[PDB]
């Protein structure tokens, strides 16, 4: 936009889907997971105990509360998937969680509604 | 002192001459008179300037100069903005009478 290569101006990816428009939502979904999958090099090929699901879904929350602390996300919820987790899925190593969160929308359009009134003209007396 | 009116030529003396004596000071710019260059006001220079709170104190300080030169029978008291319409500010020129 500005003089001699002064700014960049794009918020939105080339996306036909309206959900994944902004660059921030595509980056946040791709960069909160490697911030989790690193820090969870464990919880794979370990061995499923009784409180195996509980001890990592309290570790997914603890590695997400610091993301709320540094302003990466707005309020989240992390919980184990109750109906997809079953005894037949444990025999093949499949376990499921729900890491439904939200993200900060970039303020691409700050609107300033402005007029010139004559209200404080009695201040000039 | 008995002078004549500007319009209609009638000789008026007491206090109507006092008011037109002031309005010959305020509306003549400096140097407009012939062979009298230090006569008049800088109020035409203050025309079409924004009405700030320093514009008010610069008009009080300039009416007091220009009336102090050629109007000794008027002691200036205050100049106050009393209304504002679009462009038209209006000033209550108040002053006691001497002489």
């Amino acid at each position: 936009i500005r003089d001699d290569g002064y700014r960049l101006w794009g918020n939105r990816t080339l996306s036909s889907d309206s959900k994944w428009a902004f660059v921030t939502r595509v980056r946040t979904m791709d960069l909160v997971m490697d911030a989790i999958l690193a820090g969870h090099k464990w919880a794979v090929d370990r061995g499923i105990t009784k409180t195996y699901v509980k001890d990592v879904t309290e570790g997914l929350r603890a590695f997400m509360r610091d993301l709320k602390n540094q302003g990466a996300v707005i309020n989240f919820e992390v919980y184990a998937d109750p109906d997809l987790n079953s005894a037949s899925q444990l025999a093949q190593g499949k376990v499921y969680w729900n890491i439904r969160f939200t993200d900060v929308p970039p303020a691409e359009n700050p609107n300033f509604r402005v007029e010139v009134t004559d209200q404080w003209l009695t201040e000039v007396l | 002192m008995i002078g004549m009116d500007r319009r209609s030529g009638l000789p008026l003396s007491g206090l109507a001459h006092l008011k037109q004596s002031v309005e010959d000071i305020l509306t003549t710019p400096l140097g407009s008179r012939r062979m009298r260059p230090e006569y008049g006001s800088k109020l035409r220079r203050m025309v079409d300037m924004p009405v700030s709170e320093g514009w008010k104190s610069a008009v009080q300080a300039e009416v007091a100069r220009s009336l102090g030169r050629w109007e000794p029978r008027i002691g200036l008291s205050a100049v106050r903005v009393v209304a504002v319409v679009d462009g038209r500010v209006d000033l209550l020129l108040s002053g006691v009478f001497e002489g």
